[PDB]
RNA sequence: AAGGAACUCGGCAAAAUGACCCCGUAACUUCGGGAGAAGGGGUGCUCUGUUAGGGUGCAAGCCCGAGAGAGCCGCAGUGAA
RNA sequence: ACCUAACCAGAAAGCCACGGCUAACUACGUGCCAGCAGCCGCGGUAAUACGUAGGUGGCAAGCGUUGUCCGGAAUUAUUGG
RNA sequence: GGAGAGUUUGAUCCUGGCUCAGGACGAACGCUGGCGGCGUGCCUAAUACAUGCAAGUCGAGCGGACAGAUGGGAGCUUGCUCCCUGAUGUUAGCGGCGGACGGGUGAGUAACACGUGGGUAACCUGCCUGUAAGACUGGGAUAACUCCGGGAAACCGGGGCUAAUACCGGAUGGUUGUUUGAACCGCAUGGUUCAAACAUAAAAGGUGGCUUCGGCUACCACUUACAGAUGGACCCGCGGCGCAUUAGCUAGUUGGUGAGGUAACGGCUCACCAAGGCGACGAUGCGUAGCCGACCUGAGAGGGUGAUCGGCCACACUGGGACUGAGACACGGCCCAGACUCCUACGGGAGGCAGCAGUAGGGAAUCUUCCGCAAUGGACGAAAGUCUGACGGAGCAACGCCGCGUG
């Protein structure tokens, strides 16, 4: 019989929803720029690198990123995107 | 400005069949806390031969590197004494 | 941060603090950072001598007192004289 | 449709696992017993900690059959596994819970304790 | 159908199990077995895919093909004997 | 808490042991019966050993019994067989 | 700083065990029982639990909502109600922080778990110091609030409305990633520092006070970069246990390459390749057990225990799981399954005393269902304050230690 922070339970539900929206948006965007790096596309490679970059830093710069894992993901994605376009 | 003293004891070359990790353990001495008399013993160790240029049975001791594999901790230093074969 | 505050010690009839520097939220009679001081409440009355040579490094190295730590270290000429350390700001 | 020598798995926490029929109780007599019919039985297999043990002759009561229960209103109840609940000399059961769904025709017998102890009386 | 040896001197008889590949396999022993012990899982098709790799050939060409990933459809994939 | 005044000796002592190891002794009853006991062992009509009574001795708001651990244990020994 | 004595014999000495004198407890029991002070009191069943309190706080973040000094107008009662404004006080919800510290228990685990000693060119750190930059321009939401609904309850749903320190675009920012030019130094990995292009934020907050009413300013805030500090994470040397009537073990195992993953190396997890690796210096397997500072005993070496206080690890009805967050796989948070209890309108709901007491069981064996935030530490605060079964105290028990008495 939860005394205090049952409203912390409801805040964990709503915060879990909004945080799942931002984080899952980051994962789906990262698969999107990775898919654009799947084929040999030049202009979609750089602009999509800007898309997964901006959504990547906008996701890791607030909440569940946080810093080093974001640098790993953007680093490997920068290696593939720099590979497919030079 | 040096403070870290990551150092490894020099030991013989036990085996090099594990490819790129030629590991052998060197032997130190111990005192028996009840009886007193000196009793030595080995202490095995994998040694990550990066160039793979070790000789099995040639005394070459190297210093301890980071966690490099599953219980392979020491990096190579140099083949200090070559094996005498034939 | 490390709140340099008191810590109970003594018998059950009379408690006398010996206020060592401590962690952020350690146990009461438990782990402390680096003990400097001793100041009983009674006897006779309130006679306690503090460090002020490393305690200036503790109060200047990022810390704060409690209520009784602030009144005590402000009474022994260490909080004000440390403020004269900050008076060269 | 549960005649002599019909191994009925049990449906309670009384200790038992498989119940073997001996004689349906009604009359001279009969050879079938559909649903809600008291049988003299033994227990062939049991969970090891139990008051009713293997080789003990204690009566029982059907709950489910792969044979149908025929309600008098067109709809038919028919389960997929046979059943028993074990009774101690009155229609209060020896068991504690009664697992699984339960044919509702027991309530029209004198088994009103057995209905109350059982989750989906349909 | 539902129950399964209650039939019967007796599971008589029928029903059942079964092909490969793999896992796995006890007491006991004369050391070989037992042992196909036991008990389990996979298989149809399409594509990747003139697969890997072999046999044959100068190449062309056939044969012989494990292994896998994606996908299909059926109650059922040694669909039958 | 502590201090001061008054009052009353008024309310405030028991447990174990008394052959040895081990401080501490005699009588009555019992008569291999009831019993004790850590070991040695007592008890079968003169019991410093069983109960009872006086006395003694140890200790003390405590005293014995038992459980466990250490020492004695040079009876795991390196000191030290 | 160390004491021995008895006991084998008809007598003797060796050898050899067996017992006693001494100390100690988290003791219990037997008898008895004045007091004070200081500590101690579920060690057995981590057994199950009735009942009460154990984590709240922020009006100086927010939009309400109610009451309401004071003032307004009406009707009558010459004192009242009716409708407004409003200092003011209060709180349900949103949001921020705190529930990961504190408290308890040893169930587990014979290894990186503990102790010690290194290392981290392999980690991260909210709150707090100190530094220095910033805080520009906008958006649409939504609980509240109502109107209907379905529910026995627990509770859910749907339609309308709003705000913030809620969320979300853009500029700006390197330092936060990617490419190049270097410069210096290392421990293979490489590290430190300088430059140039692509991406990544801000509470315009609130409080006051002032002002020309444009704005100003201080304090408490928000972000970014740095170092500090406090914490944890990882790797490794060495140490601490009964058994060979346990000699075999191991196939993600041993190692490589590649990809993914986390704060991070790493078979951590997978694909592909190779056939490795551990063991008499005891692998594996059974057993037992939280470890340490230490405590007790011994002349000392040693032997035994891990109570109470502290340090670390573990666990939270049993077994998994992940979310919020800086940080948990979370003791009074959630989801699932199992067990056990309670409610039931049979459709479904509710719970976790190994927190403080307390009850039943177990047992030889262990207590009061008390007082208070006066201190110290926390939490939240601008502070005032609120919570604090931590703590500070108390009540019982000769339970231990010490002191005094019964002349």
């Amino acid at each position: 019989n939860i005394k205090s922070a049952i409203k912390r339970t409801k805040t964990n539900n709503e915060r879990r929803v909004h945080n799942a929206t931002i984080k899952s948006a980051m994962r789906t965007a990262i698969k999107q720029v990775e898919a654009s790096v799947a084929n040999n596309e030049a202009d979609k490679a750089k602009t999509a690198l800007t898309e997964a970059a901006k959504r990547i830093d906008k996701a890791v710069k607030t909440g569940l990123v946080h810093k080093n894992t974001a640098a790993r993901y953007k680093s490997r994605l920068a290696k593939k995107v720099n590979g497919l376009s030079a | 400005s040096e403070r870290n003293q990551r150092k490894v004891y020099q030991g013989r070359v036990v085996s090099d069949k594990m490819d790129k990790t030629i590991t052998v353990v060197v032997e130190t001495y111990k005192k028996h806390t009840l009886y007193g008399k000196r009793v030595k013993y080995s202490k095995k160790f994998k040694a990550h031969d990066e160039n793979n240029q070790a000789k099995i049975g040639d005394i070459v001791k190297i210093m301890e590197t980071r966690p490099l594999s599953a219980t392979k901790r020491f990096r190579l230093v140099e083949v200090v004494e070559e094996a005498v074969i034939i | 941060a490390v709140k340099i505050r008191l810590k109970r010690m003594g018998a059950k009839k009379s408690p006398f603090y010996r206020i060592v520097v401590a962690d952020s939220r350690s146990p009461r009679d438990g782990r402390f950072i680096e003990t400097v001081g001793t100041y009983n409440p009674v006897a006779k009355p309130a006679e306690v001598k503090i460090d002020e040579e490393l305690a200036l490094k503790w109060l200047q190295t990022g810390a704060k007192p409690s209520d009784t730590v602030r009144n005590l270290f402000s009474s022994q000429g260490i909080m004000e004289k440390f403020h004269n350390a900050k008076q060269g700001k | 449709m549960i005649q002599q020598e019909t191994r009925l798995k049990v449906a309670d926490n009384s200790g038992a696992r498989e119940v073997l029929t001996i004689k349906v109780l009604g009359g001279s007599g009969r050879k079938t017993a559909n649903i809600g019919d008291v049988i003299v039985c033994t227990v062939k297999q049991a969970t090891p900690g139990g008051v009713v043990k293997k080789g003990e002759v204690v009566k029982a009561v059907i709950v489910r059959t792969k044979s149908g229960a025929r309600r008098s209103d067109g709809s038919y109840i028919s389960f997929d596994e046979n059943a028993c609940v074990i009774i101690r000399d009155d229609k209060s059961p020896r068991g504690t819970r009664i697992f699984g769904p339960v044919a509702r025709e027991l309530r029209e017998n004198n088994f009103m304790k057995i209905v109350s102890l059982a989750p989906e009386v349909i």
